[PDB]
RNA sequence: GGCGUCUGGGGGGAACGCGGGGAAGUGAAACAUCUCAGUACCCGUAGGAAGAGAAAACAAAAUGUGAUUCCGUGAGUAGUGG
RNA sequence: UUUGAAGAAUGAGCCUGCGAGUCAGGGACAUGUCGCGAGGUUAACCCGGGUGGGGUAGCCGCAGCGAAAGCGAGUCUGAAUAGGGCGUAUCCACACAAGAGUGUGUGGUGUAGUGGUGUGUUCUGGACCCGAAGCGGAGUGAUCUACCCAUGGCCAGGGUGAAG
RNA sequence: UCAAACUCCGUGAUAGCUGGUUCUCCCCGAAAUGCAUUUAGGUGCAGCGUCGCAUGUUUCUUGCCGGAGGUAGAGCUACUGG
RNA sequence: GGGGAUAAGCUCCGUGCGUCGAGAGGGAAACAGCCCAGAUCGCCGGCUAAGGCCCCUAAGCGUGUGCUAAGUGGAAAAGGAU
RNA sequence: UUGUGCGCCGAUAAUGUAGCGGGGCUCAAGCACACCGCCGAAGCCGCGGCAGCCAACGUGUUGGCUGGGUAGGGGAGCGUCC
RNA sequence: CCGGUGCUGGAAGGUUAAGAGGACCCGUUAACUCCCUUUGGGGGUGAAGCGGAGAAUUUAAGCCCCAGUAAACGGCGGUGGUA
RNA sequence: AGUUUAACUGGGGCGGUUGCCUCCUAAAAUGUAACGGAGGCGCCCAAAGGUUCCCUCAACCUGGACGGCAAUCAGGUGUUGAGUGUAAGUGCACAAGGGAGCUUGACUGCGAGACGGACAUGUCGAGCAGGGACGAAAGUCGGGACUAGUGAUCCGGCACCUCUGAGUGGAAGGGGUGUCGCUCAACGGAUAAAAGGUACCCCGGGGAUAACAGGCUGAUCUUCCCCAAGAGAUCGACGGG
């Protein structure tokens, strides 16, 4: 639709998932953002699932 | 006839060591995207039952 | 008629007045804009709420034309 | 099928038994799942009682109980439930 | 019953009788009272011609925290002695910390429940009493009336004048 | 007796509705508001009564002191509108 | 203060406002909501409040200084009026 | 002419005076301003009885306050039967 | 007037139940293979069997579809100009 | 055959409304009703978020090829009249308004103390630890100038966990943490699932509540009157009691 709910699984496995929204036509490609992952305890990149 | 206790109240309320009645806070099942983590943190855990509802919950639990 | 819609009252305003002693973290005013500006030992919140950063007594003053709220460190016994 | 001859049955009864069929008012502050309730009622059958009964059972590693029935607990608990 | 009715809101002709918060349950909560007291108490049942004696199975107190595994005066969350939540009867004294509200320890002090029964509420029962239109189950009715079936009866007198 | 007869039974059906509820005295003494409600004549919680316990004047009145307002009034080449 | 035609014995809000509700007694002719005043009981005692003092009707056809001619007193406007 | 205190028309519906409570009142019993008395309540005081709360001293006396009341809360009793 | 809804007739296609079908996957473990330590547990692969979920494919009426029918239920118009 | 078919309504019916945000009513704390008066919302932004640094508009005057009231350029005046994603309000020129560089804090574990509140919700928050962004540093950063952009519980889905696993080992199922699925918009959400007629009507209540009559008021009605513009004694407009 636009700004739907999207999930960022921790690239470093861990199944750490952040959620947020984005405009799926402003950014049709998958979102990539570097975020803190609790179990690893480090700032690893996160990829849209 | 022995009294029958309320099933839902038994599933929703607890008693602590000194007899305090303790419940869980609502608004924490779904729709947790737009909710900030501070809101979900203040909604986490258990609180004691308010004084207004104490008599009703005690009645629903004991019998 | 079109009318009939209104929002709830937000209970804004000043919570502690001049001379009242407060603890750190206590809310001083609830305002929309910066009608009062933070002074000494007074912080500003996300909704532009003023609160105390240290214990003491509320003092209302003006700084360069703006009404400000400050906390005075009352003397220890 | 007919004829003859012997032995049974038929119906009544207050409660209790067993096996079948099976409501609605009501409650859920409405109502259909659910409740009422396997109740009311009905059908078939007994006996002095009936039914059940002698493990294709429980149990949980105890070198454990040992047919059935009924009573008290377990327990308004484990659970189950628009 | 009402904001409000002396009544033009309600009910009552009169008298005498009768007529509405009761009972059950080791039910639940609170509060009296009695017994025992870190314990209290039995149920079914057994034996007594009784209201008495026995009966430990259970139940409630005696440790909590946690979803749970589990640990335990602690425990849960958490990477964390890093804060919070719940718990360690309560008070007192002494210290060491802080004046972000008081805390952390060392000694003492020592913690009260449970079983009868009274009372007030309460649960399940018709549950203070009275009062429908209606809903289900099983039966009874067509001697009234509606229609039909079988078999009988009745229709004074006077006109008109079809077919053939 | 008929927009679903009558009788008995379920049954003491159910009515947020209407009516009724019986001796005495002593002390205290309301409310007709807020929120929610398939809610508006009902109900839940709060507000206001009473009883018990705990706590003590913390309640209240008057004087003084420290505070924030945007009403009445007034004003407008201080703004916006007529 | 809003709504209504600032009309209603209309309606809806605010008020450490009052009274009635749940309040007797005195006054306003009568008169829940106005004024005075909060009834523990008795008295063939006294002083007062509101309101009154010619007679009904308790107490002054009270005193002093002025006004009114309209029974004004003892209901009402714009306006009119030697 | 100016302001003034009282007055006049405006004023005007259908049972019966009916817009002083009545009689009546200007020889005010009308109005204004001063003054003096008295009447007037279950208010206050006087004398006597009772009760609740509290205080003091005592082993129940005294004293101070209080005692309208619906819904309702608490306390103490009368009468009936077994 | 057969557009709507019924009714009657017809299936060339679309859709579609049960039943047949059981690919693929998953659980279990005979067997092995790696460890990692010492007074046997911790990882992987995994036949058959037994189970659990089950896909492609096949499949009728109905519906969609194609016609007819009003003495079937029903329906039967506006605007501007002009001698 | 069993049922459903909401509420508000100055009596009903048509209509409109039901949740959230902003102003007035609202009587200078807060709060305050009406089918009272005005508007908006059910989003948007990967930058319009974080940080560091820099800048200051609109309007007017003057001068400039098209070019004009009004495009872009220059000088001057200009303290807020511009603009702030979006209603309105309170703010913001110290900028929260305009520009650029790097970046993901649109974090994880928490949280003294508070505001608001019937309850359920809701709101602010210093500070501590981990691991980061920007910055020389001090420091700031737990989305956005602020206040709307939302939906409890139940039930189910997905990911992870050193939870559990009905004799045992597994597994199924259950549990925790994170999160997803409701114009449940009648927005505290009676069911997963629901429209009408009754003049054939019945029952129980209600003057809460109306119909006819009254009691009150007067938009309207009528009986008059006030000034006199006029026509010409009689009619009297325009206004007024």
């Amino acid at each position: 639709d636009v700004r739907p709910k999207i999930t960022l699984a921790c690239e470093v496995c861990k199944h750490r998932n952040y959620i947020t929204k984005k405009n799926r036509r402003n950014d049709p490609d998958r979102l990539e953002i570097k975020k803190f992952c609790p179990n690893c305890g480090t700032h690893q990149p996160h990829k849209e699932s | 006839p022995k009294a029958k206790t309320h099933s839902g109240a038994s599933k929703r309320f607890r008693r602590t060591g000194t007899g305090k009645i303790v419940r869980q806070k609502a608004n924490r099942r779904h729709l947790l995207e737009h909710k900030p983590t501070k809101r979900t943190r203040r909604l986490d855990g258990r609180t004691t039952v308010s004084a207004a509802d104490n008599s009703r919950i005690n009645k629903l639990l004991n019998g | 008629s079109r009318n009939g819609r209104d929002s709830a009252a937000q209970r804004l305003g000043v919570k502690r007045f001049g001379g009242q002693v407060v603890k750190a973290g206590e809310i001083l005013v609830r305002q929309r804009g910066t009608h009062f500006h933070p002074g000494v030992n007074v912080g500003r919140g996300g909704d532009d709420t003023l609160f105390a950063l240290a214990p003491g007594a509320v003092e209302f003053g003006a700084k360069r034309g703006r009404k400000t709220v400050n906390i005075v460190p009352v003397a220890r016994p």
